[PDB]
This record gives C-alpha cells, sequence and structure tokens, in this order.
RNA sequence: GUCAUCUAAUUAGUGACGCGCAUGAAUGGAUUAACGAGAUUCCCACUGUCCCUACUUGCUAUCUAGCGAAACCACAGCCA
RNA sequence: UUACCGAUACCAAGCCAUAAAAAGAAGAAAAAAUUUUUUUUUAGAAUCUUUUUAUGAGUAGAAAAUCGUGGGGUUUGUGUUGAAGCGAAAUACGUGAGUUUUCGUGGAACAUCUCCCUAGUGCAGAUCUUGGUGGAAGUAGCAACUAUUCAAAU
RNA sequence: AUUUCACUCAUAUUAAAUAAAAUAACUCCAAGUGGGCCAUUUUUGGUAAGCAGAACUGGCGAUGAGGGAUGCUCCUAACGC
RNA sequence: CCUAUUAGCUGGUUAUUUUCGAAAGAUCUCUCAGGAUCGCUGGAGUUGAUUAAUAUAAUUUUACCAGGUAGAGAUAAUGAU
RNA sequence: AUUUUAAAAUUAUUUGAAUUUUUCUUCUUAUAAUUUAAGUUGUUUCUAUACAGUACUUUCUUAACCCACUCGUCUUGAAACACGGACCAAGGAGUCUAGCAAAUGUGCAAGUGUAUAUGAUUCUUUAAACAUUUUACGCAUAAUUAAUGUAAUAUGUCUAUUGUAGAUUUGUGCCCCACUUUGCAUACAAUACCGGUAAGCAA
RNA sequence: UAAAGCUAAAUAUAUGUAGGAGACCGAUAGCAAACAAGUACCGUGAGGGAAAGAUGAAAUAGUACUCAGGAAUGAGCAAU
C-alpha cells in the first residue's frame, strides 16, 4: 500500500522477498528473478511474492530525499561540507560509520555552526 | 489491450549520439547540433548527421575527385566531412577552397602550393553559417574492400561477391562450382 | 601461472555407475583420508581451476609508433595548461604560471635540502606537503607482495643534462626526473590522468622545438616527424557561436510544448 | 563450420602446448649481447672488433 | 577485458544463451571442415564455391624470385617525381625527365591512366605494357629496356 | 520414432511478419540476352547521337574559348 | 493322440499302437546287472503336511540401569 | 421486462519507465517583524534541462543501463578517541541487485563512486567437491558357546 | 527504338475508398529454433479412439487476470504502480 | 601412463532493472535424439520520410482475367444399374 | 524572469446597431475590475502552548477476510504416482591462445606496420620508455589465365565514359513553393578497355 | 668435388644449485606437502597417499591462594 507524507509517495513499502526464501535456510531473501520453467512467480500466479518493476518507481521530484525533506550526504571529513555551506536547507549530512569520535565532536560543531542538519549526530557517545 | 505496431512506439534506425570520445569532436557536434537546430538550414542538418556517421560512412575523397566534383564552380567552397587524400595520379590542382575533418599532409601541402586553403568545420561554421556558396561531397562509401564479399553470396548465380580465401592461386577455391568442366559454374 | 599439472597429479578413476555417487573421478586405495575423494575438476578440492593460467597470455601490446608519439605531445600539451594540472590535483594556485620553466642551474643543484628549498620558493610548499603526506600503507593484500606503500604524484623535473637533479630530487616522494630526449608517457599521464605539473629547465624547454621539429638537427630531431594537427582550428564555439555572422543567421527563438 | 567465414585451417592437431614458447628476455638479451661485444672492445684494447667485408 | 565479456550478462540465465532445448555439446556436427560435400555442403558451396577438385598443372619448386615483377601503371610516373622537379620539367620544354623505376622498385611499367599531354618522359624499365609504351611514345617520350 | 512428416502451420505468419516483399522493380533492365541485332542495332543509333551531341558540343566549346 | 492299466475320479505314471511337425545307428542305435545327495509314478510303514488347532520349554521381544548406531528424508503426512 | 453484482479489459486523474516530439548555450519573488531587518530560494550539467503525447505479457534468445568482489594506476581519504569482519537492527535511501547508518562484539588494518585498468569476479540445485550437523532416536539393538551363588579383601 | 526540342494531362482534396501508411527500404553480424500440441471448419486411413495423417485461421507452447466448482488450449480479456 | 582420450547422449551452468522478442516449416544430408542452409529474431548502420503525401497495405471499390470444388445429372458422353 | 498572455465569460459604466422586444437579448467603442478564464483555495480547530508517552513514525509478533500445490529440469504437456534436492558453510562451470571476418573507436593514408636486430652518460622501477646515415619483409597499391604469359578510355585533352533518379549549391519569381544552375553518395542500366574462352581472319 | 676426420660463437634448457623479481595464491587457495610431507597410513607388489598454520607486546606474565570434591573439575571475598 501506498504512504504519503506531504509532498512524498511511497508507492510501495515492504521490500520484495526471494521467493522460497521463508522456507529454506540457504535461499537468503535478497531478491533474485526465478529465472525458472514453471515458476508460479515468474508467471505470475494469484498469491505469490509478486516481482518488482519499474512502475514501483517513486516520483522523480521527491526520489532520494529523506523524512526530513532533504537528500543525505554521507561526510568522513570536517573539509567535505564546504558543498553543504551553499546547500545547508536541501541537504543533511551522516558522518561516516568509521569516523573517530573527536572527528565526529568536529564535524558536529561545524554542522551546526553551518546549520546543517545531522542524521546520526548522537553517534558514540 | 490495443492492436499497434510496436507497441505503438515509433522506431529509428541508425546512430542517435556520437560514439567518438573525441574532445575536439565533441565539441564539433555540439556547435554543429545548435546551427541544424537554431537555422533550418538542411545543410546544417546534413553536417551534424554525417559528423556522427562511423568511419567506415565517411571515407576519404581524393584531390582528384574533389577538384572534378569542384570543376564547375570555382567561387565555391567544397565541404566533406571524411579526410582528403593525396592523389599521385593528378598532375595539377587549381585553387581549391576545401572545409574537411582532416587533411592528409601531402594534400594539405599541395592545396596550400596550389593557392586554395584547408579549413575545419568550426570555420566553416563561422565564415558560412547557412552554408552559402557550399558543396557538400562525400567519397565513396562503396568502394571499399569489405562491402566487396557483400550482397549475394558467392556460389549463387550471377554473384559478384569475393569469397574468403587464404589465397587465389589456382588451387584455392578454383575448380568445382567455378567452372563447367568440374560439376558446375558459380 | 600455475604450475602445469596442478590438481592432475593423481590416478583418474571415476567408478561411479552404480555406487550411488557422483560420477567424478576418485583417487584410488584406502587408509588415508585422501582415498575415494573427488580428485580433478574445477568443482572439487584440490582438483585444478578451470582453466590453468598459461604464460602465453597476451601480457604485452604493440602500439602504434605514431599514436605514441600523438599521447606524449598530447601530455605535453595538457602540462602546458593550468586548469587541467589543477584538476590532475597539483597543488598550483600559487605558482606564476603554469608552462613555467627555470634557469639552466637547476640541473647542477645537488642537496636534497637545496632543491625542496627550490621547491618551495617556487611557491609548491602546498605540493611539497601533500606528497610527504600521502605516504600511508596501502589496503588489501598487495602490501604483502611488495607494494607496501602508496605515494601521491607530485611535479615531473625535465632536464637536458644532469649535474644533479637525478641525484638531488630523488629521495622527495613523488617527485620523479626525466631527460627531455627520452620523455615517458608513463610519467607524463600518471594512470592516464591528463595533465602533470612539469618543472622545464630552460635548456630542456628549448630543445623541444628541436626535438619536435622547429630547428632540427640530425642527431636530435625526430626524423620525418609532422606533429599532429588538430580537428578545428579553434575550439571556442561559443565565441563562434557568439559571432555577428552566425547570431544574423541563427532563427528567431522558439517555443517549448 | 557455419556462416560466411575462411574455410578453416589451423595447424593445432598435435601437442602444441610443449612447443609454445615466449620471449620474455628479449630486450634482456639485448642487453647482454651489447655487454659483451663492449666487453670485448675494451679487452682488445682499441683495434675494433668488426672485421672488413 | 573480461567484463566486458557477453558470457557476464548470462551470469544468472540457467543455459548461458546457449539454449534450453538444444544445449551446447561438444562438436555436434564434426570437427574441423568435417562435413563438406555431406552435411556442410550447402555451407560449402554457398560461400566458397570453387572449393573441392583440382585445376592445372604442378610447379614442382617454384622459385617465386624468377617471377617477382612489381607493377606500376603509367598514371604514377608523373607522381613519382617531386612537386618543384614536376614544374620545372613541364615548364621547360627543351629537357624532360628520364625515369627509372627499377631503382624506386618496379620491374614492368602498365598502361591504365593518362599522361599529361605534350610533355616528352623518358622510362627506363625491365618490361613494358604494349599500351604503356604506346602511351610513352605518343606524349612525346620514349621507352627504354634495362635490366 | 514416427516424425512429423510435415505441415504448412505458422508459415502464413512467419511471411507475413516480415510482410510479403515485392519486387523493387527498377527503371531499367538489362538486356544482355535480349533480341540481338536489335539492341546491336540500338547500341549504333547511341554511338551516333553521342558523336552527333559531342561534336557539336566541342564546336560550341572552341568557339567560345577561341 | 488312441487303446489298456493304475484311481471313486488320472493334462500325471506304466504297457502298447505309429505316414514319426522334426526318431535312428561311434552326432552312436537298442538293451542292460551293479552303482547315484540325479529326474519321475505308485504301494506299505509313518507321522500336526492337513481336518484344526491346543498346550508347553529355551533364547529374544517387553520394562528398567548402563551403552547406543544406520538406511531413509523436496516439504510433509485423514478421507470421498 | 427491469435493476443489480461482477476483471490485471474500458473511461477520467496521478506517478514510474520506454519511444517519439516541442524547445533551450540571465532577471528578484514572496512572507514575517519594524522606511530597517529576518527567512527561503534567485536555476542553465546537451547521453543535460523544461514541457507534451502515446505506450508497457513474455520462454528460447539478443541488447542497454545499472549493482557487487580480488588486484593495479591516479586522485583524496578513514583508523587505539578502535579498521576489517561478524550478530541484531534502521521514522534511512533505492523498483531492484544493493547502498548507507545505529547498537553490540572485535582488536589492526581499510576504502576511493574522480576517472580508468585488470580478472581464477557473483550459486539453490550438478546421485556436485570438502567439512560440519540434523530428524530417525535414547530407537534398532548389546541373543552362538547349558550357570551361576554365598561371604570376605581392595 | 533511342535522343533533343515543343505544347499540356486533376493536384487550390490529392487520376477510386480507407489507412497512429516512413513504426519505411536496404545492408552487415549474429543468437535460438528446426520433437510440437490444441480448438472451429474441411478432410484421408481406421469399428473406433484423449488414434494416426493433412488444409485454413486462431491459440497453447512462451501467458498471467475475470468467468466455466475443478482443468495448459473454452468464454471475456491479454498484464507498469 | 598415453589421458583432462572421445561422446550427435544425461545432468548442471552463479546479480538487478529496462527494451525487443522466436521456432517447432522447408531443402540437402549413412539423415530420423544430429548438422548445414532458408525462414522466423536481436543488435548495428545507412538511405529515406518527417511536406495528414508519396512509397506502402493479410482491406475494400471499379474494370478485366483464370478455375471445375460444393451443387446438379443419369434421357449429355464414359463407367455402373 | 519576457503567452496563467491573448482572447472567453461576468460585473459596473459607455458608443452605435440589430432584434427573436429584453431585470441572463445579441453584436462592438472605450475604461476599470473579477473568474465561470489561466489543473484548490479559505476559515476554525486539533496535534500543542511537547521534547518521546497510552499520541505520532517505524519494525517485529500474532490474529482475521480473500487468495496461495514443490522448486530445478527434460517435455506439447509437471503439483505430479517423472528425475535431483535431509540441513548449513566454503569451493563450483563459455575461459586462454592461434587464425579469419564483421562491427565500432584511434593514428596515418596510396601508403601503412619499424620485424628480427641495433644505439644510448636509460639500467631500483627499466623485462619499459626513447631512437633508427636519403629500395628488409607483410598487407594494400591490378587483374586474369592450367599455362608460355598478357595486363585496364587514349594523346585528340591538367576535358577526369554516357544516361535516369538523386544530396548540396546558383539565380528568378534573409524566412513558404515552381522554374533555372550544379549533379555527392548510391541504385538501375549503357558503354568502352584488361585477362581467359569461343567465332572470323591469320606471315 | 661423395664414399676419412676435428672445430668456438650466436642456440636450448618442466633438472640441480644460487640469486632477483611479480597488476600471481593467501591455509578447501598456492606444489601433494607454509607443520615431524612423499610423512602418517593402505596394498603381497607395481604403486596409492592425506589431514594438520594463528594465546598474548611479554609466559623472563601459561593461572599463585582459599573453599568443596577420591579425583576430574567447579566456585571465590583470591589472582597474571
Amino acid at each position: 500500500a501506498v504512504k504519503k507524507v506531504g509532498k512524498i509517495i511511497k508507492k510501495r513499502t515492504k521490500k520484495f522477498t526471494r521467493f522460497q526464501s521463508n522456507r529454506f535456510m540457504r535461499v537468503k531473501p535478497a531478491w533474485r528473478k526465478p529465472r525458472g520453467i514453471d515458476c508460479r512467480v515468474r508467471r505470475r500466479y494469484k498469491g505469490t511474492n509478486l516481482m518488482p518493476s519499474i512502475g514501483y518507481g517513486s516520483n522523480k521530484k521527491t526520489k532520494f530525499l529523506l523524512p526530513n525533506n532533504k537528500y543525505k550526504y554521507v561526510v568522513k571529513n570536517v573539509k567535505e561540507m564546504e558543498p553543504l555551506i551553499m546547500n545547508h536547507t536541501k541537504y543533511c549530512v551522516q558522518i561516516a560509520h568509521n569516523v573517530s569520535s573527536k572527528k565526529r565532536k568536529q564535524i558536529i560543531e561545524r554542522a551546526k555552526q553551518m546549520n546543517v542538519s545531522v542524521i546520526n549526530a548522537k553517534a558514540r557517545l | 489491450g490495443i492492436a499497434l505496431k510496436n507497441v505503438g512506439r515509433i522506431k529509428k534506425h541508425g546512430r542517435k549520439h556520437l560514439v567518438s570520445k573525441n574532445p575536439y569532436l565533441r565539441l564539433l557536434v555540439k556547435l554543429y547540433n545548435f546551427l541544424a537546430r537554431r537555422t533550418n538550414a538542411n545543410f546544417n542538418k546534413i553536417i551534424a548527421k554525417r559528423l556522427i556517421m562511423p568511419k567506415r560512412y565517411r571515407p576519404p575523397l581524393s584531390l582528384s575527385k574533389l577538384q572534378y566534383h569542384m570543376a564547375n564552380h570555382p567561387n565555391d567552397i567544397a565541404v566533406v566531412v571524411g579526410s582528403i587524400t593525396d592523389d599521385k595520379r593528378l598532375f595539377s590542382l587549381k585553387q581549391l577552397k576545401v572545409c574537411a575533418l582532416r587533411f592528409t599532409e601531402t594534400a594539405r601541402k599541395r592545396i596550400e602550393d596550389a593557392g586554395g586553403e584547408c579549413l575545419t568545420f568550426d570555420q566553416l561554421a563561422l565564415k558560412y553559417p547557412t552554408g552559402k556558396k557550399c558543396v557538400l561531397l562525400r567519397g565513396p562509401t562503396k568502394a571499399r574492400t569489405a562491402e566487396k564479399h557483400f550482397g549475394k553470396a558467392p556460389g549463387k548465380p550471377k554473384s559478384k561477391a569475393r569469397p574468403y580465401v587464404r589465397s587465389k592461386g589456382r588451387k584455392f577455391e578454383k575448380a568445382r562450382g567455378r567452372r563447367k568442366s568440374r560439376a558446375y559454374k558459380k | 601461472a600455475v604450475k602445469l599439472g596442478a590438481g592432475y597429479e593423481t590416478s583418474a578413476e571415476s567408478w561411479g555407475t552404480g555406487r550411488a555417487v557422483a560420477r567424478i573421478p576418485r583417487v584410488p586405495g584406502g587408509g588415508t583420508h585422501r582415498a575415494g575423494q573427488g580428485a580433478f575438476g574445477n568443482m572439487c578440492r584440490g582438483g585444478g581451476m578451470f582453466n590453468p593460467t598459461k604464460i602465453w597470455r597476451r601480457w604485452g601490446r604493440k602500439v602504434n609508433l605514431k599514436e605514441k608519439r600523438y599521447a606524449v605531445c598530447s601530455s605535453i600539451a595538457a602540462s602546458g595548461v593550468t586548469s587541467l594540472v589543477l584538476a590532475r590535483g597539483h597543488r598550483i594556485s600559487h605558482l606564476k604560471e603554469v608552462p613555467l620553466v627555470v634557469s639552466n642551474d637547476i640541473e647542477s643543484l645537488s642537496k636534497t635540502k637545496e632543491a625542496v628549498n627550490f621547491l618551495v620558493s617556487l611557491g609548491l610548499k602546498d605540493e611539497v606537503n601533500r606528497l610527504v603526506k600521502s605516504k600511508k600503507i596501502r589496503a588489501g593484500k598487495g602490501k604483502m607482495r611488495n607494494r607496501k606503500y602508496k605515494i601521491r604524484n607530485g611535479p615531473l623535473i625535465i632536464y637536458e643534462n644532469d649535474n644533479g637533479v637525478k641525484k638531488a630530487f630523488r629521495n622527495i616522494p613523488g617527485v620523479d626526473l626525466c631527460k627531455v630526449t627520452k620523455l615517458n608517457l608513463l610519467k607524463l599521464a600518471p594512470g592516464g590522468s591528463i595533465g602533470r605539473l612539469c618543472i622545464w629547465s630552460e635548456s630542456a624547454f628549448k630543445k623541444l622545438d628541436v626535438i619536435y621539429g622547429k630547428i632540427h638537427e640530425k642527431k636530435v630531431t625526430k626524423k620525418n616527424y609532422i606533429l599532429p594537427k588538430s580537428i578545428v582550428h579553434n575550439p571556442d564555439i561559443y565565441r563562434i557561436i557568439h559571432s555577428d555572422k552566425v547570431q544574423a543567421s541563427l532563427l528567431a527563438k522558439k517555443k517549448p510544448c | 563450420v557455419a556462416h560466411n567465414n575462411v574455410l578453416p585451417n589451423v595447424h593445432l592437431h598435435k601437442w602444441w602446448q610443449r612447443h609454445v614458447r615466449v620471449n620474455f628476455s628479449k630486450n634482456i638479451k639485448k642487453k647482454k649481447r651489447r655487454l659483451l661485444r663492449e666487453k670485448r672492445r675494451k679487452a682488445n684494447g682499441g683495434t675494433p672488433i668488426e672485421k672488413l667485408h | 577485458a573480461t567484463r566486458f565479456k557477453k558470457n557476464r550478462k548470462k551470469r544468472g540465465h540457467v543455459s548461458a544463451g546457449h539454449g534450453r532445448v538444444g544445449k551446447h555439446r561438444k562438436h555436434p556436427g564434426g570437427r574441423g571442415k568435417a562435413g563438406g560435400l555431406h552435411h556442410m555442403r550447402i555451407n560449402f558451396d554457398k560461400y566458397h564455391p570453387g572449393y573441392f577438385g583440382k585445376v592445372g598443372m604442378r610447379h614442382l619448386n617454384l622459385l617465386k624470385n624468377r617471377t617477382y615483377c612489381p607493377t606500376i601503371n603509367v598514371d604514377k610516373l608523373w607522381g613519382l617525381l617531386p612537386e618543384e622537379k614536376k614544374k620545372e620539367f613541364s615548364e621547360n620544354k627543351d629537357i624532360a625527365p628520364v625515369i627509372d623505376v627499377t631503382r624506386k622498385g618496379y620491374f614492368k611499367v602498365l598502361g591504365n591512366g593518362k599522361l599529361k599531354h605534350n610533355q616528352p618522359i623518358v622510362v627506363k624499365a625491365r618490361y613494358f605494357s604494349s599500351v604503356a609504351e604506346k602511351k610513352i611514345k605518343a606524349v612525346g617520350g620514349q621507352c627504354i629496356l634495362v635490366a | 520414432a514416427k516424425s512429423k512428416n510435415h505441415t504448412n502451420h505458422n508459415q502464413n505468419r512467419k511471411a507475413h511478419k516480415n510482410g510479403i516483399k515485392k519486387p523493387k522493380k527498377h527503371k531499367f533492365m538489362s538486356r544482355k540476352g535480349l533480341d540481338p541485332n536489335f539492341f546491336r542495332n540500338q547500341k549504333y543509333c547511341l554511338k551516333g547521337i553521342q558523336k552527333k551531341k559531342k561534336e557539336l558540343k566541342l564546336k560550341a566549346k572552341q568557339e567560345k574559348n577561341n
């Protein structure tokens, strides 16, 4: 079912799962197109694991932007916020997973004084 | 459901974009696409189309053929989207104004000595934006050896296609099927 | 290449019709774990890879001499334009001009300290700092294959006579030398990148013309070589578009849907 | 065979992998020969190693 | 180059593009040029007509050096020599160039093409075509036999 | 085993998939094996016409170029 | 096969008959006392083979302490 | 004879992609406070940007664009204030392969999507190979050799 | 018969109609396929067959959706969200 | 060990989305579980069209052709009766 | 940010006319506005006068209505009473070389490729880069014939064969069209000329 | 100028030994063998032939002491 939050329309949630991944541990849920011969899902039988298709694609005016109506940008340095000085209102920042506490504190300070929002602001503290 | 040819989508054939990643050629294509759009000139449209063509469809034009084609217009300039190659069989050249993609060194020197001049397509756009006094020319697109193997297969009646053989002696594809004395001919 | 018969140095036997096992070859005998195990085959443990790598792979390539010379000339031309060097990644915001050339006495300086001092005084202190601080151990198993470090490329010093340049500018990380008569495309365009910071001695800069055809001499100029000619006379297509001659030819602006 | 190709002629019906050899040492051998001839023209002390033909 | 190979784009397609019915077997038609005249006969006759049989007599040992004979047509004789000297020879009617095509690497002079009218030219060659000689002396020149 | 001997099924739609192509219908046809002693005479006619036209054109060109 | 005999009852056995699909002579024919863990029919004796099953002994099975596998296994397990 | 119910078909509208098309290489708008400030934006990447219409099954098969892995060059980075890996996750992004983050564990390396080069590069199957582990199951079973018992010592 | 000169035979709706007719024509390289089956109508052999062999078109195959309780082929109708 | 012999035969043949999309006829074949070749298909490219027109059309109309199936007949022929 | 313009309609004035003869009669003359033009705007509440809960977003677990046969494969047809699969991890299959062609990119061009090899104050890298005292060789530049061999308009002219279509160009009725001018590529033909074979002649 | 003979160099080297390298493999990979590997083990024999690397910076820090246990072990207020 679609979910609509403001201008954002997510045409579908609950990401597609690989066919028969529910009852086989060697089959991971990551989607794979069933090539098969008589494969039910490939033939689009009723009531089984619908396949992803381009029709589900999101409106390109609001495609990549987060629930805060901003595009996320992942930084690992204080020096990687200069582009954001001119885009503070439509980009939010996210600190890279492997950035230490010192550099994290510096980046949060710079983002705040740049009034750029931080997604994972309270990580490692 | 709807009963449409090709499910209703118009299908074009041929090149849509430049394949060469040559920055100068890309700039030239951009410029002439703009010229073809902004002017009504079929001249500019044709040049923009031809700048996109593969190598086999912008063949070289010899100096002799260039001068022969330009014989009846001595005052106009000749535009070739291929290359201009020198012709040793030609004895003398005469005052040719020719715009082309590239000129071989011998052809360039011969044209300059004869007193004409070699132009690039950016200069052609600068001086003749709509192609006034400009004759579009192209070399022989079907003269290359690959085309000699095309068409009806060698073995079909009255076929002029060359076969693919290692060599062309008396003992290479010359006995049965190519003369009456051995079964049939052709 | 792998060893020639790797994985195939056992006894071949696939007695497997009616044994209720797969028909893969099995090693014979008994009394050891290996007996009865799957023998050679890309899917078997210790069985030999699918297409064993061979030494007669096409390791090298034959490159047209004219294309190589074209590439070297183009690399020199690219090094001659300021924007391209900056794009390649040299910190040249403080040097006076990008085709910078220095007096021939650079060829005679012999101390690394004074070479570094000259590089700094030219305005490349940031470049030297980038080079010295780029040194660091690389990722991956390349560092157990005698490939421990990974350095960034700095200025290329092009000289004519080696009176100390070679043994004065080496040992500076990221700096390499090249004689003007043996210009190497691998040095001029590292990784295929366009436009490298080049420091020319005056004599090498002058000798470039001799090498490439102007004022030729017997044993220096490239014999019968002609510099590549451009497809376009002037690539400033927007200047030609804004020229009044084609501006008059353009039709009135039309409107979209 | 199929389509319009030259009729195949490859003479690889014997054990050719034993006969393949690739010269990785072409320029190394160049250097070795140059060094040898330099050494002998130094050894003979002025007289050229070339002979008149 | 291995990442541009077409097999990569059939990675999860079972048959690897070789068919689910016909499959990819090992030499299903034979090896090399096996089936000529029997089941590849249509291919052989359609693309290599005169393949089978023999014609002509044997030349037991050839020695191609005996009959090696490069040719040049008369329309390239003037282009053999440089442009400035071509201009000088055309300007001055009292003298003509004598060209030894053997030194340039040609043994026989052939007669294709058009020579410049009223421009004498002397040609030295090992062999001459009849039409080549006719054109040479028609433009007021001479053919000289050399060995 | 026993095989299906023959059928023309699906052949018509195969034919119509690329349409029933028509002959190109060129303006001129080769006269190689057609009416000798007539087309030879036609060759003579064309040669005469060409000779007259060419001599008249040459006369005009010479008298206009002096 | 037909005729006798064997039985109450005989596609079995034995003795005869012989235009024998297609017997036959060291491809050995016919016959043979003695011999045979050889094939076959009948009779006496004998008996749980059977009418028609019952009771009973040992060792298992069984429950417990201890020890403790394997084959088979798409997922599984009511029917019209 | 009416009404009604009834599709992934039909109609209107939105959105995704495909195809085609029309066109294109520079200037202030609004709101909230009180003439002066404040808040947003103030665009120009040509395989691009804006707009328009039509269309969308698909085995065998073909192609394009994408997503990942080992290694190389270039660039520019993260690591003892904890890298890779791993477990669980996420108001996360993508249509999707995936990507990116959090917490925990870990204790030393790791990327590079700037562009490119390279390959032993992507698994559910092959009575696949090697290793590990199940239900069967505390089950089958521990049945030849007649047979053990009392008391004591350790 | 050919060639050159003349004159002119609807075109402003188009030498009959209709036409998402150029989504054309042509060339090159190449994949898979070359066991088919079913329905209507026609039809041969056979007592007949869910039998064997043919013709036309449409399907199934390669294809789901609604209906026929159920059903590879029937009816409606073919499929982005 | 030659030898990883050969197999027209069986089994398997590894990420996503998007677009296009078959054949199970035919000819030859020591051919009938195979192959080549044509047809059907994809990709590439050019020439065209882009000018509600021309080319063009699994359509009709107008004009003109060709047929001996259904039907009919047995007194028109032949063959039956 | 130079068509949410223009008009169209409506309202209020105004000019003239027409007419179905009027409180929605129509047609324009001017002005000013509005929307029925020129794809939804306004008001009031609540969330809420909070900093994370019993609300809101989201993941998961359970239900419930409707639907849902075992995957891979051969096959006309598989959920099959067709075969493989007890489970999990790791490994696991169109590659490499030679040779040919097509396609496309690149360089040069009637030439192209410097082969082997040489030289050079290059010699960690460097087994790579650089270079080649003014007919080596390959392919191409000419074909045809078993072959001795022969070999492409033909010296009237530094015009370069001829037609029919045809791109581009030139003017006349800088942007629509019909006549002129030129005639690329290509297609269809015609002509010559070269090699071979016939035929005629043949010192 | 046969039926007699010698002769260095340019050439080759899946062997042995010794050096040096790599866009190679990274413990199911790479040689069969990173280790006590042609070892253990199997076959009468010819032959066949594995598995098996990682505490920590430092064991010159490899677990002292107490309690409970026959012991193995376990626990701790005890310990590197």
